[PDB]
């Protein structure tokens, strides 16, 4: 089942010193306290400035193995599919909440209201984008 | 026949053999890394590679686990014959090219 | 050594395992030098990328099951970090996958928060690369170095 | 992926064969086969080479295991598939026959020469037989060989090689039996002047360079490498092929931005030179060949416990 | 000492490429780097063999023991 989607619009998109990952900065649309940080491999799924992405966290799709002859899923539904942990939460005030992941490295800090943050929990987790 | 060209290591073999280290003697990187390229295309393969122990002893180690349709024994058989098929491709293709060129 | 006694001592008091802190300070004198540093920095940068392919050759070079570390007698793998366009594995999971054929199974995944020599301001802006970060026997977040 | 799928999309392109060296592209093969292919042709395809030396004598200024070793160094023209292997646990009576050996002999005396041109400094015209070179191998034939070989004597490759050099009243005299090897064990018995491959370089604009750019952008690479179309007036890659990917486009600040250097992964350019005993294809063929057998006896060979 | 056989790194035969070489520096007044391109030594492996190459044999030629000076 699904944990979390949203429409995020793209700030910056920062290549740091590296030349097949960068760090993403982007707000959603839809709430005016929930902003995202994200590395992504932006050589598989290319990302600019102004971009609107949906992401999605979800618990499972609906162990791994190269797909075979009519496998269905989740992933399906989407361009770019991450798997990765849950390490840190943290409150940042009385109402906002940040939650840590990380992508064999890339790492996602994901800031939004406490409600709308409610089902992420402290396990793995699959990151789903489309555009 | 010749019994001393590979062996199994049984210290790294499951009872259903669906897992299984090979340990073949005088060769290298040259048909460790053909090998496992081409075992590792068997849908059935769910982990393969080899090593070379020592640069100083002439061994080759492979490693092959199944999803456990195949045993991995039947691995190894598939991806030499794949292997020896592969070169046919190539022999006859380099003779047409020859020919007509 | 020509006997058992001797075989038994050298074994288990005067073995080269055995001597990893020094009696000065109780520090660490084994490790690895030059190549294996800088191949560290690299193999673990966050642009490091393995195909299913690569990875699991990688592993399965260094490994040795083989050996007396029947942990298991089938190596284990994690899933790819990146499912989708492409399967692919990041570096940090192959230390990871590493410390998980060689750690004991009865036993939960090591647990540290560290740092390496190379400043984030190195890697490029928000850059979290140098806090070292192992949860429950995972490589999270960090590369690996000479410290 | 299926053996089938690979037979359809293989492909090669011969772009220069002689008798000495080859040019041809494998196209849509792994790199770990062309890989294969290419250890192989150095150091596994057999040939003939000089292996054991016996002096009788020698008294140049070059020593007795010096020379031995030069004369191994000299290709022999001999096709390898003329002679069987060498059984090296036998005594040296029973380990040398006329299907396991060739015998080339060596005999040079220098004499000074009485018709020099007075002030002379060439050593043709003030020394006989001063220079000793490989054609002055004699290939004395053995048993059945006298028949097998009249067809085709045993002559070095490179006949002009110089061996030796002597002044009067030196000689060399020796024997020399050359057996099958393979470079892996030394590299006197490799059959190539080298086999290497690239892969074919793939050079891909970034976005439309034109005009003044354009010729500027153009001369970063060899001549024939980069095209200016007509018309657009930009810039497009006639054959990435002719590069060498020296990366002097990166070094100009206006292009660094609009250009990436990669390769197309799976297209092998191979160059193989022989160093005179068999063609390149032959060579290449048998590569081809080695690599079979090796997973063929492998299949066939039982698995121990 | 005198002309090696082959490049050490090539595997190229090149000893019957000295006397040659030294009648394009001497006859043709070539220089040196296209002498060695005339010669067919292509790769820098095999040019550096033939161009920096020193026959100190001809030196030790000149003590020749069987010989009455
Ligand atoms: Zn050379």
């Amino acid at each position: 089942n699904t944990l979390f989607d949203d429409i995020f619009q793209v700030s910056e998109v920062d290549p740091g010193r590296y030349n097949k990952v960068c760090r993403i900065e982007a707000a959603s649309t839809t709430q005016d306290q929930c902003k995202l940080t994200l590395d992504i491999n932006v050589e598989l799924f290319p990302v600019a400035a102004q971009d609107s992405l949906t992401v999605t966290i979800a618990s499972s799709l609906n162990s791994w193995r190269p797909p075979q002859a009519g496998d269905r899923s989740l992933a399906d539904d989407y361009d770019y599919v991450m798997y990765g942990t849950a390490y840190k939460f943290e409150e940042v005030s009385k109402d906002l909440i940040a939650v840590y992941y990380s992508f064999g490295g890339l790492l996602m800090r994901l800031e939004g209201n406490y409600r709308n943050l409610n089902n992420l929990k402290q396990e793995n987790a699959y990151l789903l984008i489309r555009r | 026949p010749d019994r001393e060209k590979i062996k199994l290591l049984t210290q790294a073999t499951s009872e259903d053999g669906t897992s299984a280290s090979f340990q073949i003697v005088e060769e290298d990187h040259t048909l460790g890394n053909a090998l496992r390229y081409v075992i590792m295309k068997n849908p059935d393969v769910e982990f393969c590679g080899y090593s070379i122990p020592h640069p100083s002893e002439n061994l080759l180690n492979i490693r092959i686990q199944t999803y456990g349709e195949t045993t991995a024994v039947d691995a190894l058989q598939k991806g030499l014959k794949d292997l020896m098929d592969l070169c046919d491709v190539v022999e006859s293709k380099f003779t047409e090219k020859i020919k007509s060129m | 050594p020509q006997n058992e006694n001797a075989r038994a001592e050298a074994l288990n008091l005067a073995n080269t395992d055995s001597q990893y802190l020094t009696p000065t300070s109780g520090s660490p004198v084994r490790g690895l030098i030059q190549d294996h540093i800088s191949a560290g920095v690299w193999l673990t940068s966050k642009d490091s990328f393995f195909t299913r392919e690569q990875y699991q050759q990688y592993i399965y070079g260094c490994i040795r099951p083989e050996d007396g570390h029947t942990t298991r007698s089938k190596i284990v793998t994690l899933p790819p970090t990146i499912f989708k366009p492409y399967p692919l594995w990041t570096g940090k999971q192959i230390i990871t996958t590493v410390l998980l054929n060689v750690t004991p199974p009865d036993m939960p995944g090591i647990n540290l928060i560290s740092k390496n020599k190379i400043k984030n301001e190195y890697w490029g802006k928000g850059s979290l690369e140098n806090e070292v970060l192992f949860k429950d026997g995972a490589l999270l977040c960090g590369i690996l170095d000479k410290s | 992926w299926n053996v089938e799928k690979f037979k359809k999309d293989f492909e090669v392109n011969i772009s220069s064969l002689d008798a000495r060296e080859a040019n041809f592209d494998l196209i849509n093969i792994d790199t770990s086969i062309a890989n294969a292919f290419r250890r192989i042709m150095i150091s596994e395809v057999p040939s003939v080479a000089a292996e054991y030396v016996y002096f009788f004598n020698n008294t140049s200024v070059i020593q007795d295991e010096v020379l031995a070793h030069r004369i191994g160094l000299v290709p022999l023209k001999v096709d390898p598939d003329m002679l069987t292997w060498v059984d090296s646990n036998l005594p040296d009576d029973e380990k040398f026959t006329d299907e396991n050996t060739i015998v080339l002999s060596l005999n040079v005396k220098c004499t000074r020469n009485p018709d020099a041109p007075k002030g002379s400094t060439d050593p043709k015209e003030l020394y006989n037989n001063a220079h000793v070179y490989a054609r002055d191998l004699k290939f004395e034939p053995q048993g059945r060989q006298s028949t097998t070989f009249a067809d085709c004597p045993v002559v070095p490759a490179d006949p002009d090689i110089l061996l030796a050099k002597l002044r009067p009243g030196q000689e060399i005299s020796l024997k020399a039996h050359c057996i099958l090897g393979i470079g892996g064990d030394h590299a006197k018995f490799s059959p190539v002047s080298t086999a290497s491959y690239r892969l074919l370089p793939q050079i891909n604009i970034l976005q439309p360079i034109k005009g003044e750019s354009a010729r500027r952008f153009q001369k970063c690479f060899p001549p024939g490498v980069i095209g200016i179309d007509e018309g657009s007036d930009e810039a497009y890659v006639k054959d990435a092929r002719k590069d060498t990917v020296s990366r002097e486009v990166l070094r100009y600040e206006e292009f660094a931005d609009k250009v990436k250097l990669g390769r197309v992964r799976n297209h092998f350019i191979f160059n193989v030179e022989s160093a005179g005993a068999m063609t390149p294809e032959e060579i290449f063929f048998k590569s081809v060949r080695i690599l079979k057998n090796k997973a063929e006896y492998l299949k066939n060979c039982p698995i121990t416990q | 000492m005198i002309v090696p056989v082959r490049c050490f790194s090539c595997g190229k035969v090149v000893g019957d490429k000295w006397e040659s070489y030294l009648n394009l520096l001497q006859e043709d007044e070539l220089d040196e780097g296209t002498a060695l391109s005339r010669l067919g030594l292509k790769r820098y492996c095999c040019r550096r063999m033939i161009l920096t190459h020193v026959d100190l044999i001809e030196k030790f030629l000149r003590y020749n023991p069987l010989e009455k000076r």
